[PDB]
């Protein structure tokens, strides 16, 4: 394994500076150069510079050229990526790329607002032919993303859900809806577990007609 | 610095059909010395990092399948997908690494099937929510292709314009079908001053518009 970890997601205000890591392991990290990418929300993948791993030397891109600082601690095999004076464009999720072949971290999103964290509220959608459909709303949370299971995860055929949508209110909803035959509620018992870790909000929701 | 144009920037493909995309650098990447191409393929899918398919333009990936092939020479390149698969629908970008990195604007691939109904189900506001002071009303369409539809809504014969946010499912990577949601939000005086709450549904499967709907109350 060799593999490129990068820090955790970041919610930053306007103006503010954020720092990203990308731990490498598994080869001689000094023998490789460090690519990094940003992609914006719904955007494809823009190449950002690349830090010489040996010497530190480092090369931005045009549009990357005032505000974006590469930098390295060689002794720990970690790359460094820090953004100053944030605006509202630099929301995006930050990936570092290995020179040669295959290699990827798995991203770092950086949501830059002015908006505070919210934990949702989570309500039932309760029960047609065949076919029953339940869910949750799980709505007004910030920032992304809540994860739904059912069940605690021995429920999984049948889920859906959806892309959350962001509010006139600027905060965000989604539900997760799943399908059942009729004649199976009742003795059936369907609970939706909601975790928004941003906010450190956990809800079991039992859903019934 | 060296340019990337992808095309097209969308497609759809039938299962088992042939994909082809294209790439464009406005300068060679043909390294005279060694003559290799310095042009990868990428593919990319929802929260994923990217994943390489194809490097120095025709080689693959280990672990890539046989039906992601990479050809060309110069400044023209072609990434194909011989027969693809249902689980196939992703972004795919090349990126010339000669002089620095270019990707290209990337192509969303999708995939095309039978026509496919949706299941609608309506479901009326919770009480609990009530006492918040908002009422959401939500429209479920489910496991149906293609992904164009109408969702009306009508509150005692009003229709709501403007109030309501729809969502989509990723098409499913097994039968390549769409979930889609409409959410209607009102206001808790709002909502107890009405009845008739109904989601129409016009979609290419239904034979005619299919309106789930309930009298708040009952």
């Amino acid at each position: 394994q060799i593999q490129l970890v990068q820090s955790g997601p970041e919610l930053k205000k306007p103006g503010e500076t954020v720092k990203i890591s990308c731990k490498a392991s598994g080869y001689t990290f000094k023998n490789y150069g460090m690519n990094w990418v940003k992609q914006a929300p719904g955007k494809g993948l823009k190449w950002m510079g690349w830090i010489n791993t040996y010497t530190g030397q480092p090369i931005y891109a045009n549009d990357f050229k005032g505000r974006f600082a590469f930098s390295l601690e060689t002794s720990a095999s970690t790359a460094y990526l820090q953004i100053n004076n944030l605006k509202n464009e630099d929301t995006a999720t930050y990936f570092c790329a290995r020179d040669w072949g295959p290699y990827w971290g798995q991203g770092t999103l950086v949501i830059v607002s002015a908006a505070s964290t919210k934990g949702p509220s989570v309500f039932p959608l309760a029960p047609s032919g065949g076919t029953a459909a339940l869910g949750c709303l799980v709505k007004d949370y910030f920032p992304e993303p809540v994860t739904v299971s059912w069940n605690s995860g021995a429920l999984t055929s049948g889920v859906h859900t959806f892309p959350a949508v962001l509010q006139s209110s600027g905060l965000y909803s989604l539900s997760s809806v799943v399908t059942v035959p009729s004649s199976s509620l009742g003795t059936q018992t369907y609970i939706c577990n909601v975790n928004h870790k941003p906010s450190n909000t956990k809800v079991d929701k039992k859903v019934e007609p | 610095n060296i340019m990337m144009t992808q095309s097209p920037s969308s497609l759809a493909v039938s299962a088992g059909e042939k994909v082809t995309v294209n790439c464009k650098s406005s300068q060679s990447v043909l390294y005279s010395s060694n003559q290799m191409n310095y042009l990868a393929w990428y593919q990319q899918k929802p929260g994923q990092s990217p994943k390489l398919l194809i490097y120095w333009a025709s080689t693959r990936e280990s672990g890539v399948p046989d039906r992601f092939t990479g050809s060309g020479s110069g400044t023209d390149f072609t990434l194909t997908i011989s027969s693809v698969q249902t689980e196939d629908l992703a972004v795919y970008y090349c990126l010339q690494y000669l002089s620095s990195w270019t990707f290209g604007g990337g192509t969303k691939l999708e995939i095309k099937r039978t026509v496919a109904a949706p299941s609608v189900f309506i479901f009326p506001p919770s009480d609990e929510q009530l006492k918040s002071g908002t009422a959401s009303v939500v429209c479920l369409l489910n496991n149906f292709y293609p992904r164009e539809a109408k969702v009306q809504w009508k509150v005692d014969n009003a229709l709501q314009s403007g109030n309501s946010q729809e969502s989509v499912t990723e098409q499913d990577s097994k039968d390549s079908t769409y979930s889609l949601s409409s959410t209607l939000t009102l206001s808790k005086a709002d909502y107890e001053k009405h009845k008739v709450y109904a989601c129409e549904v016009t979609h290419q499967g239904l034979s005619s518009p299919v309106t789930k709907s309930f009298n708040r109350g009952e």
